[PDB]
């Protein structure tokens, strides 16, 4: 048939390490090319790199393919990993005619590394109102994994680094919020497993 | 625009033996522009299911086209290539002459 | 087996 | 001669069986251009290209859909009777020839976000609040994180940004890659969208500065039919901000 | 023992008459294998030969679209040079294109070439370096400064070095029983008076492939250059290849002639002589 498959559905590493995509392919076409994309946080779609069926491995910049003809399998492979490189990555069939098959792609996280954790839940106040408050836990490092809220009623985002660049500082944080009468930020994370040095201030 | 008249070849696929079947050829090439008729004749009469190869043309640029169809021959049947073409005034016709 | 159609007008 | 592939409109929210056309330019006198689609969390579905002016093919889901190449600057693609299944992310592909040469790129237009609806009703622009820090991180980390939260927006058609002393920032800022529903149950729930930017301490202790977070809306149009009592959600921005403050 | 893979590429406007005629027809060494003629009900690429007819819907659909392509641009090319030469749309021209590959014995490249004539003479052609450009006139020096901008001459090269090699590979497996066959010419010659004084010899070469071939007249040992008649060679039309050579000699002398044949299937040449 004509199927493009990538079968990590995710994957995370850290950063300045290698990463490998893999892509399988099944197809009657015996002359192609298989493309690569990368598709940023903002949906922007990006091209980098095609390998050509007749052509040895194709090699740009940081990217590789690992073209295993008698395989189909095409695998990427990123090198001296980047912060930047967090996105979702597309392995793609084209014949010799524009005609073009998507694999359903890979999203890759490139994890910081967090020199001095320093995990906390603090409590914010809205700007404007005294009803209204958020919760935020930051500072954790990257091993710590927050979980879904497993209650409608509270909203908890996923983990996001920010990178304060001219002090080369990066962190984790998570953001978790309510209307529900007895939400507070000390049960906020409770169904999540976060290090049990986290400060909650008194 | 440079005009380029048919040469013509009329012969059989296989040396001609009187009564054991064959084909009979008509090889038009060196010609330009691309429209041309061709007719292959039984005594004088147009042979009705003929087949032609698929334009192709040389180096230089000229077309080529084989005519062909299935015939037996025989001592007193006369066969024919009967050739029109921008180049021409009137049809040519070239005889089938197997001994040559 | 073609060429792709492309880059070839006059 | 800045290289780049056009669609307008970038966010489109339609009614059932009124008929549209996205359009696709280009202006570098590319040969191949491409449509596709993408759903939520797959790859991009081919609809229709076109190898050169006046050579059109058909994708893998052409169905609804019609394009033309009149000539090489257009490619728009026709939805002549949209449906609630056409809903999807829609990107416009170019490349000066249809099998690019190793060291030739293919762009990519910025994509169009299409909702198609049975009727406008539940369309909502959010609300917004900034979240000033806590005296807590101050004190613990010598730094405080501002969090920006917009709530109650259908459907997700919306982009944020930092605004510090008037100049958008992206240093220290983290904004969720995806709205979260705020009723994952229901089909139309509205959305929220959180924020984060990170400054000095210092920096949050002066009066002077000032912090906007503002989010665009992109909602109904001018000519779109509105009878609702309450505001037409229109494309829109709303913003909230925050002065820092002395310790 | 190198072969070769070819395409040939004839449009023709027909004022009067409809759009164009787009015909294309493809070679590998002296046997065709695919045809297109948009003047047939089909509208697709057609086999031509059984070891072609293996190939899936799929590679079927997509030399389709190629020539569909293919012919707009040639469509449009038509119109351009009518412009370009200043002649009109009354009347009826010619763009031919041939372009391929040639490959040794190893599968290895060897060459690659692509040609553009229009109304049957030279109009624009890739190099040997498979690099540069040679215009014919000033009208194809235009289209030669499009192509070098786009560079047209490395996107020929790519398919010449790649795609047409591994192609060519392809169907020489595929076919091998049929490709790669030399049949050597079986040879005979006739004898025809013209008058009491003079006599047409005829030196014939049948049944042979490829179609390459000379036959050469020698008098007394030397070379005869002086009335010596060389038709076209032509298809048998079951794969194999004809031509003759004839020369006038003075009656009685026929003994001082020999007709040599040189042909890839035999393993040194033959010397023929009327006795």
């Amino acid at each position: 048939a004509q199927k493009v498959t990538q079968a990590q559905s995710s994957v995370s590493m850290p950063v300045r390490k290698a990463v490998t995509l893999n892509c399988l392919y099944e197809t009657s076409w015996w002359s192609y090319y298989i493309f690569w994309y990368k598709q940023l946080p903002s949906k922007e779609m990006i091209f980098l790199i095609r390998q050509g069926s007749d052509e040895q491995n194709a090699k740009s910049g940081r990217y590789s393919v690992n073209f295993k003809k008698a395989a189909k399998s095409v695998a990427l492979t990123i090198s001296a990993l980047q912060l930047e490189d967090s996105a979702k990555y597309f392995c793609a069939l084209g014949d010799t005619a524009g005609k073009s098959t998507f694999g359903d792609g890979t999203t890759l996280t490139v994890k910081p590394n967090i020199q001095n954790p320093d995990p906390a839940v603090y409590q914010l106040r809205d700007s404007k109102s005294s009803d209204k408050s958020v919760c935020l836990f930051t500072d954790f490092d990257s091993q710590t994994n927050v979980s879904q809220s497993k209650d409608s009623d509270v909203y908890i985002t996923d983990k996001c680094v920010l990178d304060m660049r001219s002090m080369d500082f990066k962190s984790n944080s998570a953001v978790a919020w309510s209307n529900k009468s007895d939400f507070a930020c000390a049960n906020a994370f409770n169904n999540s497993i976060i290090p049990e040095d986290t400060f909650f201030p008194s | 625009m440079i005009q380029r008249t048919p040469k013509i070849q009329v012969y059989s696929r296989h040396p001609a033996e009187n009564g054991k079947s064959n084909f009979l050829n008509c090889y038009v090439s060196g010609f330009h522009p691309s429209d041309i008729e061709v007719d292959l004749l039984k005594n004088g009469e147009r042979i009705e299911k003929v087949e032609h190869s698929d334009l192709s043309f040389s180096k230089d640029w000229s077309f080529y086209l084989l005519y062909y169809t299935e015939f037996t021959p025989t001592e007193k049947d006369e066969y024919a290539c009967r050739v029109n073409h921008v180049t021409l005034s009137q049809p040519k016709i070239v005889k089938w002459d197997r001994d040559m | 087996i073609l060429d792709t159609a492309g880059k070839e007008e006059y | 001669m800045e290289a780049q592939v056009t669609q307008n409109p970038r966010y489109l929210i339609t009614v059932t069986g009124k008929k549209l056309t996205v359009t696709c330019s280009q202006n570098m006198n590319h040969e191949y251009m491409s449509w596709y689609r993408q759903d939520p969390g797959l790859g991009l579905r081919q609809i229709y290209y076109s190898m050169n002016v006046e050579v059109t093919d058909k994708g893998d889901v052409p169905e609804g859909y019609k394009v033309s190449r009149k000539e090489k600057r257009n490619f728009p693609l026709i939805l002549e009777s949209p449906s609630p299944n056409q809903t999807s992310l829609y990107f416009c592909a170019s490349s000066l020839v249809s099998t690019p040469l190793p060291k030739e790129t293919q762009y990519f237009g910025p994509g169009t976000r299409l909702l198609v609806l049975e009727d406008l009703k539940n369309v909502f622009p959010p609300e917004v609040a900034v979240f000033e820090p806590s005296e807590a991180e101050i004190s613990h980390t010598q730094k405080a994180t501002l969090v920006c939260l917009a709530t109650g927006f259908y459907p997700d058609h919306v982009e944020l940004s930092w605004w510090v002393n008037g100049k958008e920032v992206h240093s220290g800022v983290c904004t969720d890659p995806q709205p979260l529903k705020e009723q994952p149950a229901l089909n139309d729930s509205r959305y929220a969208l959180s924020s984060r930017l990170r400054v000095s301490a210092t920096f949050w202790q002066n009066p002077r500065n000032h912090f906007r977070c503002q989010v665009q809306f992109y909602g109904l149009s001018e000519n779109d039919e509105w009878t609702q009592d309450r505001a037409k959600p229109v494309t829109q921005i709303v913003s909230a901000e925050a002065w820092g403050r002395a310790d | 023992g190198s072969h070769s893979m070819r395409y040939f590429f004839t449009s023709v406007s027909r004022p009067g008459r409809g759009e164009p005629r787009f015909i294309a027809v493809g070679y590998v060494d002296d046997t065709q294998f695919v045809r297109f003629d948009s003047d047939a009900a089909s509208q697709k690429m057609e086999p031509r030969a059984p070891w072609i007819e293996q190939e899936g819907p799929e590679y079927w659909d997509q030399e389709t679209r190629n020539m569909k392509a293919h012919s707009q641009t040639d469509r449009a090319n038509l119109g351009t040079l009518r412009g370009y030469y200043n002649q009109s749309e009354d009347g009826s021209h010619t763009i031919q294109i041939m372009y391929g590959c040639d490959v040794g014995p190893d599968g290895r490249f060897l060459r690659g070439y692509r040609q553009d004539a229009y109304d049957g003479k030279d109009y624009i052609a890739l190099n040997e370096d498979l690099r540069s450009w040679t215009a014919a006139d000033m009208a194809a020096q235009i289209t030669k400064r499009k192509w070098e901008a786009v560079h047209a001459a490395e996107q020929r090269r790519v398919y010449l070095e790649g795609r047409c090699v591994d192609g060519l590979r392809r169907y020489l497996e595929n076919g091998k029983e049929t490709l790669q066959r030399t049949d050597p010419p079986k040879t005979h010659m006739t004898h025809h008076p013209i008058s009491d004084h003079e006599a047409t010899l005829r030196c014939w070469a049948l049944g042979f492939y490829p179609a390459e071939i000379t036959l050469t007249w020698q008098r007394d040992g030397e070379d005869q250059t002086q009335d010596t008649e060389l038709v076209e060679t032509r298809p048998a039309g079951d794969g194999t290849f004809q031509k003759w050579a004839a020369v006038v000699v003075p009656s009685g002398e026929e003994q001082r002639y020999t007709c040599h044949v040189q042909h890839e299937g035999l393993p040194k040449p033959l010397t023929l002589r009327w006795e």
